[PDB]
């Protein structure tokens, strides 16, 4: 009555999609300087 | 009949042959599982009986 389905269904293997960058906060470390800026939060330089 | 030679032969011939046969699908279904309608698989093996017709060639009763 109640069997396994029997159904064969062969993979073919992995491939990478993608390299996904964590833009989170880092951390923020004095360097004494008078030129030098950081972001805090989000947002590019041009 | 000094022909019967030939059929001694080949009912020997036969048997062997059904023997290794058995043997052989024993080994492929070594370790399958869940046959037709779910019943489990199970092994088998064969009987060698002579044809009295005295001295006679060998059959295979049943597996």
């Amino acid at each position: 009555q109640t069997t396994l389905p029997s159904g064969l269904q062969i993979g073919t293997g992995v491939r990478p999609v993608a390299t996904e960058r964590l833009h989170s906060q880092g951390n923020l470390s004095q360097t004494n300087n008078s030129k030098d800026v950081a972001i805090k939060g989000q947002g590019f330089f041009q | 009949a000094l022909l019967n030679i030939f059929d001694i032969a080949g009912s020997a011939l036969a048997a062997q042959s059904k023997r290794l046969n058995v043997a052989a699908s024993n080994l492929a279904n070594a370790d399958s599982v869940t046959g037709p309608d779910g019943q489990p698989y199970r092994a088998k093996q064969v009987v060698f009986q002579v044809d009295a017709a005295a001295t006679g060639g060998v059959k295979v009763a049943s597996v």
